[PDB]
Order: structure tokens, then sequence, then C-alpha cells
């Protein structure tokens, strides 16, 4: 839908830059670049796509070559002229970047009158403007981040408003529709019908009169309906902004916006942007300020100051986040999807700067000087850039976000200096899938290291850093690279993985180095950027089904699907490698029943006793054991457990049906298609994609009934006896030949799982998973968008700043989360870490307790002894890690045994370790307190 | 009485009081959107929400609304 | 976690449930411990079974896995040894459960089978219906492989 759709950029700073990259990367099939303006050395500090090499050079026609790259399905072109209205017609939606106020109106106007959507994002110095003009009448089709919430039906009511029973979350005027009615075969996709919620958690679904019985099954979902929005042309919004924000934040927002509106006037009288941190020119734009009068309460001076003296700058992450904003918004007015932002967003970022008893950098200090990052020090400073250039950061992850990062660290010029660098760490490869959701990443990278590609691109990027890439991940097993001596000489850890526990040992060990850790983390259109600072915040706190039922009784779609990943795993994957670890199960049955693999090999050798011929032999196997695990497997089910078993198909759980074979349906078709390529393409068989071949062979060669597998197949009461297991080694004394079965890694992967969860949860009720809901299941696939990874790269960013601007306070530094899918945006100042209070005893989550070990190493006893009188309780428990070195439970002669050893004596010497963390537990301690490590220093 | 708007975008009325502390508002939530407490987080107002604190403290009115925010895997 | 996980160890071996037997972590690992369970019903009784409890590096939040390393006939014993007991279910484990809870629920399901949540259906099955040569079975294969009573 989005390739349909032209979109016109004018302006290509930083900004520019940012939205460009993004609606490249996901897919907007043209785009037209427009800024004649000559590059000049305030945009190579936000600018990724231009160089000191083009300078002079127009922007848009330097950078179209470097967009063309980053996806070559997108029609990346220039326009060289004016925005006139004809121009203007050509394009669904424009976004203006880097743009005079007037063009601006000029701008707007037509887009309003003539339906083109029309944006304008800007960002000066740590200040972004947002605005959004989608016309008097949008349509949004898809208010909604997640997909509707499908539901299955128990019962269904008939005559007076129809009482429904399900096996979700429902609202009074909400429109659903049904599929996969039985009885009432009408209803499936019929029209949308009104809901009505009761006390008692039934619905109600109006007029159903003439509706038929209730048979079975049934899924119910609600459809989406559309919105209409409405939007003021900039001509107006300027005087009423309708600027989205918290009830606290609004006015900080309105004096930012009354800030904009003055540096406006500041250009229009004077004809340049103010001096870098001049105060002549803060004062001008305050008094321009001041002289507008309220918005359709009191103005914040100091804010619009300070807001004049840092807009001199381009800011590598401002830019990132906003054009990350202005990209997704983008993509709403192009798809229709989501909601867009009611009028206006302003984001302020001047936490970045120095506190208020601290000096601010000087109009002089901030001059240009013919060099990257004259948009940076524009704002911070020259010092600051050279303590930048110092920085040497441990970057986890060399994902999308860690890709982002790497482009903001070679904007900002950290590690540009001696002793500075990044190191990139990373061990994936590059998939294919890894293309197009990050810039990064090109056709020659595939299967090459993640952070090598990275730290190659990023000095692509800018030359001066030094990139080091290393192809080993962050876990308890790669200590001997990530040691202390690393550590020594990182200043900050930035961290972009993909789970919860990579995240939990990264912020483990950055508690421990006392690093300074900021966090990235993405799903869908939600983003938090987190920073963690020693002694200042708290620490990282992370989140945490059986075969039990999934066996006999799954009642959600997971259960299905992974009922589904097993069988395909056992099938597939593990049975085989059974087959060909030992032969010795081959040959001699006294073994075969002490190695307990007997089911799995009996199901592989299938309904047939000689190995498979051909593909029209071996089609037989997919179809046996359809028949096996959908019918006899369940009917046993039903005979063990009767409808009316004392019932037990009551409540959430209800009877199941056997399925029965047919050739005709799709999903029967697909499964035994799937099977029968999975199982050639293990044995070596020549797969085939005929289905109309296959269809024949299976209604020309059927088998009679299903209940005499009993003859082929053995019961679990007996397989695990002699007589079962001598049986099976008579037929498989011919599978012990020939090349071994190769096992088939999750090509007909993803059509098995497909076909045996569609069948399951029509079997058990259960609602049935799409193609992508179940690939996103079986997959492990991380919904994300490139947009909320440029916006939290460009938070983590401006965290960065606040923590290489050296010693900050707790209220300097910020928290933010972001979801952008319903205009939400919030950063808030982090808490101070809890304080831990136990007697006599005060600490919080960074606190230790140092300890040498001494030129001679002291006993157990000697440091017992030392921390009982540093810290006043009595040791009675000490362990490093999981090994308990004390405990006072112990007996006597156990406790003085470990007391006169020393702690390297109880312990195992890691090469090149100098600290050793050990857990203590003292006297009259509550249950699960987690007292202080003690760091044993050597 | 409020509103806590969950993962799905749907606003879900509570009944809650006063003095009741955020831990069992959470639980509630838990309970209702089936959803485990570790993986999200509440907001009133933009500012989030602790666990051990009251109500009181974070100034809920009358029908307000509270937004549940999750922990992200990654990316 | 691993100092909860020795705690618990600690109060356990000060004093063991009648139940249970030679409880003992590998010394240089106490998430996880080794023990003989004695069962009590007619047909377990005949024979102790070794046991393994393995507690994850998330353990007050996760629930310990319990594993039968003597082969039982059992219907809520998986064939590898995996045990489906409710409480360590996650469920509803609860941070403040105990080990101690879960080897009395332990105890009580080697010593009272419920068919209605099976492991080996078939198993299940033979009880319902033929309790007897479920008994005899059982039996059999108890003192088939299983270790001495201590
Ligand atoms: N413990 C770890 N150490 C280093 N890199 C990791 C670790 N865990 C995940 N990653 C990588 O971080 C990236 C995060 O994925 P994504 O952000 O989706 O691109 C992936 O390339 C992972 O391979």
């Amino acid at each position: 839908r989005i390739q349909g759709a032209k979109v016109l950029l004018s302006g290509l700073q930083g900004l520019g830059a940012e939205v460009a990259k993004n609606l490249v990367l996901m897919g907007v099939g043209s785009l037209t670049l427009h800024d004649p303006h000559p590059t000049c050395w305030s945009d190579l500090a936000a600018q990724f796509l231009l160089s000191e090499q083009d300078l002079g050079r127009s922007r848009a026609e330097a950078s179209q070559k470097l967009l063309a790259e980053l996806n070559g399905a997108v029609q990346v072109s220039v326009y060289t002229g004016d925005i006139t209205k004809d121009l203007l017609l050509d394009f669904q939606v424009v976004v203006l970047t880097a743009s005079r106020l007037e063009e601006q109106l000029r701008v707007g106007t037509l887009c309003h009158e003539h339906g083109v959507c029309f944006l304008v994002a800007d960002t000066r110095g740590l200040v972004g403007q947002l605005f959004c003009d989608f016309g008097e009448n949008f349509t949004v089709q898809d208010p909604t981040e997640a997909e509707p919430l499908t539901a299955n039906i128990q019962h269904i009511s008939q005559g007076s408003p129809g009482i429904l029973t399900l096996r979700h979350h429902f609202h009074t005027g909400d429109w659903v529709t049904f599929s996969g009615i039985e009885g009432m075969v009408e209803l499936n996709g019929c029209d949308p019908r009104p809901l009505h919620v009761r006390e008692d958690g039934t619905l109600e679904i109006g007029d159903t009169t003439a509706f038929s019985c209730y048979l079975r099954g049934g899924a119910v979902t609600e459809v989406k309906r559309a919105k209409t929005v409405s939007h003021e042309p900039l001509d107006t919004a300027l005087l009423q902004p309708r600027v989205v924000a918290q009830s606290a934040q609004k006015v900080r927002a309105r004096c930012l916006h009354q800030s904009f509106r003055a540096l406006h006037k500041f250009q229009q009288l004077h004809g340049r942007p103010p001096k870098p941190w001049d105060p002549v020119d803060a004062e001008m734009v305050v008094d321009l300020a001041q002289a507008m009068g309220p918005l359709k309460e009191q103005l914040d001076e100091a804010l619009v100051r300070t807001v004049a003296l840092s807009s001199a700058g381009g800011l590598s992450p401002m830019a990132a986040v906003l054009g990350a904003v202005a990209a997704q918004e983008v993509l709403k007015a192009i798809s229709g999807k989501f909601m867009p932002l009611d009028q206006w967003l302003y984001f302020d970022a001047l936490d970045c700067l120095p506190e208020d008893g601290d000096p601010f950098p000087n109009p002089e200090d901030c001059a240009p000087r013919r060099c990257r990052y004259d948009g940076q020090t524009a704002v911070f400073g020259t010092n600051f850039q050279e303590k930048l250039s110092h920085q040497h950061y441990l970057l986890v992850g060399a994902g999308a976000v860690g890709c982002e990062l790497l482009k903001s660290f070679a904007l900002m010029g950290l590690g540009a200096g001696d002793g500075g660098g990044v190191t990139v760490a990373d061990m994936d490869h590059v998939e294919l899938s890894n293309l197009s959701r990050q810039f990064l990443f090109r056709s020659q990278d595939i299967h090459r290291k993640k952070a090598e590609v990275a730290a190659e691109a990023t000095r692509r990027l800018n030359a001066d850093l030094q990139v080091t890439p290393l192809n080993l991940q962050l876990d308890p097993t790669t200590e001997d690279i990530f040691g202390d001596d690393f550590f020594s000489g990182v200043n900050g850890v930035a961290a972009a993985l993909d789970t919860f526990e990579a995240r939990d040992y990264v912020a483990a060990r950055c508690t421990h180095f006392l690093k300074p850790l900021l966090e990235a983390g993405t799903m869908g259109t939600r983003g938090s950027a987190s920073v963690f600072i020693p002694h200042v915040t708290e620490n990282y706190k992370a989140p945490s089904d059986p075969v039990c039922t999934v066996r006999y009784i799954p009642a959600t779609t997971e259960h299905t699907v992974q009922w589904a990943k097993g069988e395909f795993d056992d099938l597939f994957c593990e049975s085989a490698k059974t087959i060909n670890s030992h032969p010795q199960a081959l040959s001699s049955p006294e073994d075969l029943v002490k190695s307990q693999k007997q089911p799995l090999l009996q199901t592989m050798r299938g309904v047939l006793t000689e190995r498979p011929q051909t593909w029209q032999d071996c089609v037989l196997w997919a179809f046996g054991h359809w028949q096996l695990r959908f019918h006899y497997g369940i009917t046993q089910l039903l005979r063990t457990y009767p409808p009316d078993k004392v019932p037990f198909w009551s409540g959430p759980k209800q009877c199941p049906q056997p399925l029965k074979f047919d050739a005709s349906q799709d999903m029967h078709l697909l499964y035994v298609l799937a099977a029968a390529n999975l199982y050639a393409q293990m044995h070596g068989l020549p797969g085939s994609q005929d289905q109309t071949a296959l269809r024949g062979l299976l209604n020309l060669l059927p088998l009679p009934d299903p209940q005499n597998l009993d003859r082929i197949f053995a019961s679990e009461l007996e397989l695990d006896s002699p007589s079962g297991c001598k049986q099976l080694h008579e037929d498989l004394k011919t599978w012990s030949k020939g090349p071994p079965l190769k096992p088939l890694t999750f090509n007909f992967h993803v059509d098995f799982v497909v076909a045996a969860a569609s069948l399951r949860a029509q079997n058990y009720g259960i609602p049935v998973a799409s193609h992508a809901e179940t690939k996103r299941i079986v997959g492990r696939i991380i919904p994300a968008v490139v947009t909320t990874t440029a916006a939290v790269a460009g938070l983590v960013g401006l965290e960065l700043y606040k923590v290489v601007g050296g010693p900050r306070p707790r209220h300097a530094f910020r928290h933010s989360y972001l979801h952008l899918a319903e205009n939400y945006f919030s950063r808030w100042v982090p808490k101070a870490p809890d304080i831990q209070k136990f007697h006599h005893l005060k600490w919080t989550c960074w606190d230790r307790l140092e300890v040498p070990a001494g030129q001679p190493e002291r006993t157990l006893e000697s440091l017992l002894a030392h921390i009982q009188e540093l810290q006043g309780l009595r040791v009675t428990m000490l362990l490093h890690g999981s090994a308990l070195l004390y405990s006072a439970g112990w007996s006597e002669e156990k406790q003085t045994q470990h007391l006169s050893r020393r702690v390297t004596d109880l312990v195992k010497k890691v090469p090149g370790q100098r600290v050793l963390v050990l857990e203590l537990g003292y006297e009259g301690e509550e249950d699960d307190t987690n007292f202080p490590r003690l760091h044993y220093k050597l | 009485s409020i509103l806590v708007r969950n993962d799905k975008g749907r606003s879900s009325p509570y009944e809650v009081q006063l003095k009741q502390t955020v831990a069992e508002l959470k639980q509630q939530v838990c309970q209702k959107e089936r959803v485990q407490a570790d993986q999200f987080w509440l907001s009133f107002e933009g500012r989030p929400m602790d666990d051990e604190h009251p109500l009181e403290e974070y100034g809920l009115m009358k029908g307000c609304t509270v937004f549940m925010n999750l922990r992200l895997r990654g990316g | 976690a691993s100092k909860r996980v020795a705690k618990e160890l600690e109060d356990l071996q000060k004093e063991l449930p009648k139940y249970l037997r030679n409880l003992s972590s590998e010394e240089d690992n106490v998430l996880v411990w080794h023990a003989l369970l004695l069962p009590e019903r007619p047909p377990y009784n005949l024979k102790a079974f070794r046991l393994s409890i393995s507690f994850p590096r998330e353990y007050p939040f996760q629930p310990p896995t319990v594993k039968f390393t003597t082969r039982i006939y059992h219907p809520n014993v998986d064939r590898d040894g995996r045990v489906c007991l409710p409480i360590i279910s996650k469920k509803n484990w609860k941070a403040s459960t105990r080990t101690s809870q879960v080897l009395e629920a332990l105890n009580m399901l080697v010593n009272q089978p419920e068919p209605g949540q099976p492991v080996r259906l078939e198993l299940a099955e033979q009880l319902t219906q033929d309790p007897e040569l479920f008994d005899q079975m059982a039996q059999e294969f108890t003192l088939q492989f299983g270790v001495d009573r201590p």
C-alpha cells in the first residue's frame, strides 16, 4: 500500500536525512529530495549522508546516491527547482525541514487547500518542533497497534437480542464479525453487528431470531472501525497550538512554541540565525517572544533565553528522534494506520546542558571552526568535543539500535581522539532479514559478522574514531575478554540487546564495574531508553509451558504451536540424530531397552516397515502419521476420558473430535505435502510440489480404515518391554544400512507447523493462528520498526551527552518511554536507589565491601572477623556465586576446616581475575535480603 | 474507579481506593489483562508509579486514567 | 539467588522429612540437589528413588525442576523422569513457596496418584481400568530397577 504514495522532502539537514533514511528503509516506493543549499560544515555533525568531500555541492544531489544504496526498490530522486503548486500536486505527503516560516506557511496553505498531507520538522539545538496537517477529513482505519482480539464461542442463543457464551474483552457499541460458524453458515463473513456487554460476562449481538441452532466451534473477531481526524492549517495552528503533552508539560511545550515563533521573527528581522550563545541575540529573541502575547499563565523568559542560546546547533540524536517521529507520521499518512499527532509535538532536551551553577559555553567558545562538529560545538562547546573524543565505549549488540547508535557515535565524534574509541560486540551474522530494517548492511554483507560490517561502515561514516569489532557475545562464558582489564579503559556501556537475560547480565556487569549503562529496547512502535548511573539512579530490573498439559489438552494457541514445534523437532531433527549417533540400539535390543528411545524410532519407521523407494511410496507415510496423530491418538484419549467422564470436559475444557481425512480440503493436503517433503529431504529422496499428482495418489491409494494401526503401532504399555523392542529391531534391521538421515533444522518448514497448528486449533476449538502469528511464535522473531529504533537510539545518545558531561545530579538524567502508535512520549526523572536498611546497616544496589587478600593471603576466619568488625554483624553464610565457602549451620569440624583454608583454596582461580565477588549472609537476616557483595581484592 | 489502558489499546475500568497501594492495582491489572507483573509498569500523567507507594502520593483523581507500559524485549 | 537455596538446603538437612534421605548438593553448586525419595504406597515402597532438584538462575521467580534419575513406572512422571507437580508449575509458582512444600507435594503425588493429570496416558488408563495390573507392572518395574532402601 505504501508503494502507491509519493513523498516530497524539502530540507536535507540531518533531520531530513533521518526522515529520508527511515522512509527509504521502510520501503516507501518513491521519494523526492529538495535542498539546493550548498553543504556547509554545520551539517556534517548530523548528516550521515554527506561528507567533507561534497562541500559546496547540493545536499540533496550528493545524498541521493547514499539514499538509493539503502534500498534499491525505492525511487530516490532530486528536484532542483522551486516548490511550486505543480510540483506539490504530484505528491501525497510533503515534509519540510530546514525551511523558513514564510515558506512553511506558503506550502502549508496550498497543502491544506489541495488535500496534500503536510509535515514540518525542525530541530534547533536541543529543542524539536513537529507539526502535522493531514487535512480537514482524514480517515484512520486502524487506530490500534495490536491485531483485533479474536475469540471463540461456546454457545449461541437465538430470538430476542442473543446471548453469546464464550470459552478477551468487549465494549458496548463495538462491531464484531463471525468466522468458522457451523449451523449459521450465513454468518461467515457477514456485515459487522453491534455488541452489548452484560454484568455476568455474556454479550448481546442484537436480533438473531431467524438464525439456526448452534452446532460447535465458531470464532468472533471485532472489526477496527475507522475514525475522522480534522487538522487546522499552519496559518492558524501557530495561534492555537494543539500540542500533545501531559497536563504538566503543556505550559513548557507552549513556551517552546512561542520560542520557535520568536526565533522565526528573529530570522525575518535580522536575516541570520542567532550567533551561538550570544547574549545580545538571545535577549532580542526574548524581546520578540514577549511581544507576541498570550496564546489563544506567564511566559518563561529564562526558557526562551536558553533555547535562543542553544538553538545555533544541529545534533545527531535530536535529528534521529524527531525524524523518527516525523517518518512514522509520514507512514501514518501514507497507509492510514494509527492515529496521527493532533497538531504539534515539542521535544525538550535542554537537560543535556550544563547545570545552573556550572559555567555555560562562551559565545566565542561555540564559534564555527571549519570542522565536522561545528553543528555540535555550537551548543556544547569545543572542550566538550575534546572530552567526547577521549571516550572509550562498549557497545553491546550490533543490531538495528546498535547500528543507529554507531551512526550517532560517528557523527558525535565519540572516540575520535587518542585514548578514545568504541568496541562493538556481537556474535550473530548478517541474515537477509536484517536488511531493510537497518541502513548499515548491503548485499555484499550477507552472512558476515554484524560487528565487523558495522565497524567498517562506522569507519566510513567517520574515519577518526577507532571502532574495534569483537565477534564474541557478552555472557559468563566470555569473561576472559570482557574482564577487568577491558573495562579499565571503558567509560560506559550502550546496550541494544535482543533479550531480557543479556540485559540483566550486562546490567550486573555495569553495576560491578561502576560503568554508566544506557539501555535501549523496542517492540513494535513502543521503545524505551534508560540510563543507569552508579550511585545516582537505580539498577536495571529484568522480568523473569510444561508438556503436562500440552501433550493431551492444549488450552491456548501457544500450546498448540509448541506442540507442533516439538513434533517437528522430534520427527525431523532429534530422532534422526538418535538413529545416527549409536548403531548399538539397531543391533542389540538389550541395549535398546536401556537406551529408552523406542517411541520416536517407531514413529519414524512409520506405517511402513520397508524403506521408502519413491515419492509416490513415501507420500503414504505422511498421511499415515496424520491418521496416527490426529485420529488414533484422539480416539484413545476419548475412550480413556469419555465425554461423561467423572463431567471432565466441562468449563474451559471441551470434548474434542477426531479428524477425518479428505484430500480435497486445503489443510489436510498442505499437511501431507509438507510432511512428505520434509521426510524426503531428510531421507535423500527427491521432493516434489505437484499438488495435483499428490492428490491423485492420495485418492487412488487410501487406507481402508484407521483402526488397523494396532497391528503396526505398539502401545506405550508394550514398547517399554522386550516383546516390543524385539519386533521393533526386526522391522528396523533394514534401516541401519545406507546413508544417515539428514536432520532438518527449522523447504516446507513453516507449512508443516502452520497446517498442524490449524488442525489442532480446529480440533480443540482454540483460535487458529495466522501465518504471520505462527511464524512469530515459532521463530521468535521480534516485531520491530526502524522509526522506534532511531528514536530510541537518539534518546540514548541524548543521555550519553549527559554521561560524558561529567558529574550530574539525578534530576539531570531522564528515562524515556515512547509509543508512536498513540502519540505517547514520556521523559521522567529516574528515582534514587532504594535504601535497604537492616539494623544499623544501610546500603543501595551499588554498594560493596572491598577487602584485600594481603601479601600473605588471609585465612577465611581472618576475613570473617574483619567483615564482622567492619559491619557489626557476624557472617553466617559466604558463597562464591554458587559454591558455599562457609555457613554457620555447619558442624564444627567442617566449619574449622573451611575457616583454616584460604579463599583462593576454596574457589577456582579464574585466570586474570583480580576481584572476587562473594555473596554474604548475616545473622537474623530476613528472607531474600540481598546484602552487599564482597569485592575481595587480590 | 479508574481506567487502565492496556497494551492492546483498550481502556478497562477498575475499582480501587485512594489508600489502596499500587501493588493491588497492578495485580488486578495482571489478573484482568492476563499479563505477568514483572513485564509491565504503570504511569499516571506521564509519571511512573512505584508498587510500594500508595495511590494518594500519585494523585489519582476520580475517574482518572493510568497507562500500562511493557518492558521491551529489544531490537 | 544461591544464598536462598543454601538456606533452604540448610533448613532441610538440619531436619529432613521422614520420606527423604541423603540430601546433598555437588558442594560447588548448591543450585542442584540430589536426594533419595522413600515412597510409602504399597507398590512403590519396596525401593528408593534417586531424585534431582534443579534451581534456575532465576530461582526465586522461576520454579525449580524435579526429575527422577531412577526410572519410575508412574502416571504423573514422564519417561525421562520429569515430574508434573502442580506447585512447581509456571502458572501458580509463587516466590513465597519453598522447596519443603515442593517435596511435600511430590511425596503426596508419589503416594497418591491423581490420574486426572496425565503425563503417561496409557499408564493412567491402566490404573483406572485394571488397577491390579497397574500395581503388578509398577511393582515389577520398581523392583527391576530401584535403589536399595537406606
Ligand atoms: N549477550 C549478548 N552479547 C552480545 N550481543 C548480543 C547478546 N545478546 C544479543 N546480542 C545481539 O544483539 C542484537 C540485538 O538484536 P536486534 O536489536 O533485534 O538487531 C542481535 O544482533 C544479537 O545477536
